[PDB]
């Protein structure tokens, strides 16, 4: 049996870059709504 | 001409508060005016 | 990619160079790059003029920097058949190249051709007498690591205890010429920071005083390396013979523009 | 051919031994 | 005076102080071609494959740089020097006629 | 008078020197700067690229590790002095000398902007090597960890490396690196010029996070996972001048006035007519600064 | 006078104490007699206060630095009968005692009496793992050295590769308590700085900062080293237990000192 490393965690790692490239959005989307108030 | 309209002048004080290209323009007129030894024109360099 | 190991399985590169040489002319390079990138707001006729003095400064500093730190002041070089490794009587045809500088010597073994023996021979070891390290010890490490004959004999050649005198004379040599190349070198700084000041006649006698004090390295690197009694290098069936090397002859072009820029700096604020 | 055929013996004493090195050396 | 020892010992006590053996241990003919290759050069006149010798071929050179041979002052006369003491691959040869 | 110039090549090249010969100091100041900040880089680089076969880190991570040990080098240096261009008090004194002909010290703070605009994009591609870095940590075996993190890794033959969220979350450089990517977002999105325009209070809420950013880089490095902290070596002068600064600044007292009269003139500009204060001597040629 | 070898035949003298915390206290008591001298200077009643003030200052410092130095950080000593050196089969009666820092651990074997089996059994070792500083190159240089049983004992058993881990949490705790502390200093010193500033309310605050890093470094140092598994310390026939030793009181007294010093001046501020 051949056993993986990364098994399972591809989605996760993939989620987690998401968020840290998603973090300037959020910073933004925040900014956005406290330039409205 | 400065040095024709005032005849009794020996040392004419020039400042230049501008671009960098102006301030050298004028130091260097006047570095080329003080190559006459006739009167002296210091320059000085001024960032109020 | 992953699933194999390792990686990235291509030799790992090595370093075509000195790595000091390479430090220091990359930065005065980028310097020189920057002055020409500046070079037309250098308003009027003066930029070519200015342009051959910012050029010379550089030079000169980097040399006297290079000239510092290159292990280019004795060079010598042989080809020879020499034995190559302990339990082993095959011969190897290979260059021998001694470069004695002043923190210490390089030892240079470049095979003729290269891959002799399935081997790959090009050594290029140093040993360095610098105060505060110890040759004896480097000497005793690269037996312990098993270089081969030839660089443990040029090595051993040099050794504070060789009943040959090179280690002393040499060290003290190389010593006495990095201090007077160092104190060129603070001169070399002190002209270009006053060559801006009103006062260019100090400049001037600044940069007579660092090239005189790197003619001064230059005569106590002869004199104290002159005064050896004769080693003799003797690999394989020839004769290894030291002559002055680059690094020196730099230093006596360099020192010589230094003096007569100065010399011609003074006499032109004398005639005007 | 080469008419040194076999390994000179060093004169410092070093590597007359395959994994001991130091036996024998000067300064040992 | 104490001699030579090991650097690597003498100073706890589960390893004791060594002595160090300034020739190589080997029967080698280190006395007659000296303990390293430096010294062998010296010994050498790199010509027909001989041992250096001086005017007369049957004596070698004489040791000139102070450190190739052992120069203990004469006990009987005081003479000190090495004009009188020949080199060999051994530095204390000198020692008695 | 004006003399008549090629259309499209008097034009250029007489725009180019202009630009040169105003900017010059400009020019000579961000060269030096980024030479600096390649130099770390080009250190480290080399180092990982030449001098680091002994530790085989290259032999999992040879692109990744370089950028990130690089742009580790650079962005600690450029975050370190960025503190410099905000000496009021230092640039102040230095208006005036000789060194206002070699340096432009009243564009600082636009220098500071660039520093910053380039700080981000270094951190960044940091950020992305790391990201690989991990990735292939995630897809190493330990026996090859061990060798690479001693400290941090022993082969017991169990053979199954730590996930990624190990190193992103489990790890000090990680959770470090995760807070200061949050907060230079933060930074970088609230003190642009758009959001400047929208808000002020935010803009200076979000940029006193500085202090907060450098305790996080302090503490993001001393781990010393792959190499020894070196950017407190980096941040310790220019805090002490951006420190002593501050504390001249907050040893003068600020006078508190009231405006006479304010005007519009045309060309959108404002004409203030405020108290002169009861000691207030000045010369002529001389300014103050107004909030 | 000659004539004789060697010149002084007495024995060399050894340094009582520390050294760094010897430096240490000559610094701090310099300073402290500095002030002393200088006290008449200080007019009007307020001496006295200021005496207070300089003296707790100085203390603060000193602490800390003391703190950050010394290898007081988790003690404990036995008495025991053991085996000495090698090739010997005698045993030793003597004090046994560990003394774990920061930055270290100094590992004490004192014979009782000193003098035994014809040895002077004294020995005070360090085996360091502070960082870019190998414990096992340490450890193997002891072995070479060839240092007493029950030291080699207690060194291998804070080995990285030891089975019980003590060195990978002790190391970690001592970095981040020593980091801490670090910039518990740094705070003291802009504290220093800062009341003599017209703005009392920071340097207070400052102070408050010290205390506050102080317990911090105490609540991390206790909470890295309780985390660690038991290691059972066997010599003999008794067995080693570690406690918190005078550094750790040290750095908790004082910081609590600096945290009610701090709110104390907030507090006669606020109401003053
Ligand atoms: C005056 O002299 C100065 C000193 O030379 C000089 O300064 C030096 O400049 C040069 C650049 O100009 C630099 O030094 C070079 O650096 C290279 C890279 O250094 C890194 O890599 C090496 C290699 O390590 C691998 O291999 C060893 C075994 O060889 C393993 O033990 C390692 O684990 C590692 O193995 C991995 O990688 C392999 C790569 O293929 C894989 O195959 C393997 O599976 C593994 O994955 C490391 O050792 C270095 O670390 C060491 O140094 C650092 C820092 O000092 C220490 O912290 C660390 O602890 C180590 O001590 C480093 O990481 C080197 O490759 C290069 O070495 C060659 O040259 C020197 C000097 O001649 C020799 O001593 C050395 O043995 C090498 O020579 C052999 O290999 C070359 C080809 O590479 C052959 O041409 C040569 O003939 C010789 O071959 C013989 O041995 C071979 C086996 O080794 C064998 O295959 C052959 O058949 C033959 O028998 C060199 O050191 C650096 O900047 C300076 N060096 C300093 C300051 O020490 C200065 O410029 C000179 N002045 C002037 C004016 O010229
Ligand atoms: C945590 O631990 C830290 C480390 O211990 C500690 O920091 C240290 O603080 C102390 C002071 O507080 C300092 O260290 C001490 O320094 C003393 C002096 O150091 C100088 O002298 C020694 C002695 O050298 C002589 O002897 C050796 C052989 O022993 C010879 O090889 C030498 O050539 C020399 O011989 C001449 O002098 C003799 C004197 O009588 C003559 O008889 C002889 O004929 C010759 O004329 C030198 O070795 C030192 O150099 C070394 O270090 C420097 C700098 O690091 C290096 O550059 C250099 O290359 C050397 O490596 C230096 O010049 C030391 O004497 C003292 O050493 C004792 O303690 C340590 C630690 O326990 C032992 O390892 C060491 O073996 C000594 O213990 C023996 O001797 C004492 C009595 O002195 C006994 O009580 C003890 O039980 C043991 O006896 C055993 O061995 C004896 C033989 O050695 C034998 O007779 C006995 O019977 C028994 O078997 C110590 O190192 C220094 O400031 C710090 N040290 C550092 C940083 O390394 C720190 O404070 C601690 N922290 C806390 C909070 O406490
Ligand atoms: C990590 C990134 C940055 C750091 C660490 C940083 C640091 C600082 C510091 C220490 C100050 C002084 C605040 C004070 O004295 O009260 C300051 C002020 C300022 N910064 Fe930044 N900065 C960063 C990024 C930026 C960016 C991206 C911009 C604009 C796009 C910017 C624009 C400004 C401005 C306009 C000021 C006001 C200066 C003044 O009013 O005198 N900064 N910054
Ligand atoms: C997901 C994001 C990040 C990750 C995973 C990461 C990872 C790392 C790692 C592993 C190190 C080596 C430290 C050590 O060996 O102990 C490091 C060093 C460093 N990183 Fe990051 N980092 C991230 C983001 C950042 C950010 C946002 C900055 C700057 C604002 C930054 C700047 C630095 C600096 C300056 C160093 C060197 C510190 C020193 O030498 O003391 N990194 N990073
Ligand atoms: C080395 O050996 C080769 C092969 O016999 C020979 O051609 C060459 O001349 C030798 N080199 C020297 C310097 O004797
Ligand atoms: C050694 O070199 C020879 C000739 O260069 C070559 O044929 C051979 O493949 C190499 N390797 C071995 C193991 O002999
Ligand atoms: C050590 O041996 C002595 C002599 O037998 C004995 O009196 C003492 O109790 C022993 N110490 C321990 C801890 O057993
Ligand atoms: C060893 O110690 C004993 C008792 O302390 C003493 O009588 C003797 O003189 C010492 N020295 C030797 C060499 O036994
Ligand atoms: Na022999």
């Amino acid at each position: 049996v051949v056993r993986d490393y990364f098994e399972g965690s591809g989605f996760g790692f993939g989620v987690t870059i998401g968020t840290l490239c998603c973090f300037p959005l959020v910073s933004l989307l925040s900014a956005w709504i406290v330039a409205r108030l | 001409s400065l040095q024709e309209v005032h005849p009794q002048v020996r040392k004419i004080g020039v400042f230049s508060c501008g671009p960098p290209g102006m301030t050298k323009n004028v130091e260097k007129a006047c570095q080329l005016i003080n190559r006459q030894d006739r009167t002296h024109f210091s320059h000085h360099y001024e960032n109020f | 990619l992953g699933h194999t190991f390792p990686f990235y399985a291509g030799p790992k590169p090595t370093f075509p160079m000195d790595t000091t040489l390479a430090s220091i002319i990359m930065i005065f390079l980028t310097a020189l790059a920057t002055f020409i990138v500046i070079l037309p707001g250098i308003r009027g006729k003066t930029r070519l003029f200015w342009l051959l003095r910012v050029v010379t400064s550089l030079f000169i500093g980097a040399a006297i920097l290079a000239v510092n730190f290159s292990s280019e002041w004795s060079v010598g070089q042989v080809s020879t058949n020499t034995s190559y490794k302990a339990f082993s009587s095959e011969w190897i045809s290979a260059d021998i190249g001694l470069q004695v500088g002043l923190g210490g010597v390089n030892i240079t073994l470049t095979g003729t051709p290269v891959q002799q023996l399935n081997e790959t021979i090009n050594y290029n070891e140093e040993f360095t007498w610098r105060l505060g390290e110890n040759y004896a010890e480097e000497y005793a490490k690269a037996l312990e690591k098993g270089l081969p004959d030839p660089v443990l004999y040029l090595a051993e050649k040099f050794t504070p205890r060789s009943p040959c005198g090179l280690y002393r004379q040499y060290r003290l040599a190389g010593h006495y010429t990095s201090a007077m190349l160092w104190v060129a070198f603070l001169c070399w700084l002190l002209a270009n920071v006053m060559l801006s000041m009103p006062v260019l006649v100090y400049g001037g006698y600044m940069l007579l005083a660092t090239g005189i004090f790197q003619l001064l390295a230059l005569l106590f690197f002869s004199m104290a390396t002159s005064l050896t009694s004769p080693c003799p290098l003797h690999l394989g069936a020839s004769v290894l013979h030291t002559h002055h090397g680059p690094a020196f002859w730099i230093t006596l072009t360099t020192g010589l523009l230094c003096v007569l820029l100065g010399l011609a700096m003074a006499v032109a604020h004398r005639m005007q | 051919q080469n008419p040194i055929s076999w390994e000179v013996q060093r004169f410092d004493g070093w590597y007359n031994n395959l994994m001991e090195h130091r036996w024998g050396s000067k300064g040992s | 005076q104490r001699s030579r020892w090991d650097p690597e010992t003498g100073r706890s006590p589960s390893n004791p102080r060594d002595p160090a053996n300034q020739v190589t241990g080997w029967l080698d003919g280190s006395a007659i071609y000296g303990s390293s290759h430096s010294w062998s050069d010296a010994l050498r006149s790199f010509s027909r494959g001989q041992l250096a010798s001086g005017p007369d071929p049957a004596f070698p050179r004489d040791s000139q740089n102070p450190l190739l041979m052992w120069a203990a002052p004469d006990p009987a006369t005081g003479q000190n020097g090495p004009r009188g003491l020949y080199a060999f691959g051994a530095e204390r040869g000198n020692r008695e006629p | 008078r004006e003399k008549f110039q090629r259309s499209c090549l008097h034009q250029t090249v007489q725009q180019f020197k202009r630009f040169i010969e105003n900017y010059r100091r400009h020019i000579g100041c961000v060269a030096v700067f980024y030479a600096i900040a390649g130099g770390l880089f080009l250190e480290r680089a080399y180092y990982y690229a030449f001098a680091a076969h002994h530790t085989g880190i290259t032999d999992t991570t040879r692109v990744g590790i370089i950028l990130s040990r690089g742009t580790a080098a650079s962005i600690s240096f450029m975050f370190s002095y960025i503190l410099l261009t905000m000496c009021r008090n230092l640039i102040t004194f230095l208006r005036e000398t000789f060194l206002n002909r070699y340096v432009p010290f009243d564009a600082a703070v636009d220098f500071h902007r660039l520093i910053a605009s380039t700080a981000i994009v270094l951190t960044v591609l940091h950020s992305v090597g790391h990201v690989v870095n991990v990735y292939l940590f995630s897809i190493s075996p330990l026996s090859v960890l061990s060798c690479l993190f001693p400290g941090l890794f022993h082969d017991d033959g169990s053979e199954f490396p730590q996930k990624y969220y190990w190193w992103f979350f489990q790890t000090v450089p990680g959770l470090t690196g995760v807070v200061l990517l949050l907060i230079l977002a933060i930074m970088y999105v609230f003190a642009s010029h758009h959001f400047r325009r929208r808000s002020f209070r935010g803009f200076w809420l979000t940029h006193h996070l500085y202090i907060l950013l450098y305790v996080l880089l302090i503490i993001h490095g001393s781990f010393a996972l792959i190499q020894l902290p070196r950017f407190h070596i980096f941040f310790l002068v220019p805090a002490i001048i951006y420190g002593g600064d501050k504390l001249v600044s907050l040893s003068r007292k600020k006078v508190e006035i009231s405006v006479v009269k304010a005007e519009l003139l045309p060309s959108g500009v404002t004409h203030l007519r405020f108290q002169r204060p009861q000691g207030f001597e000045y010369k002529s040629g001389q300014w103050v600064r107004i909030a």
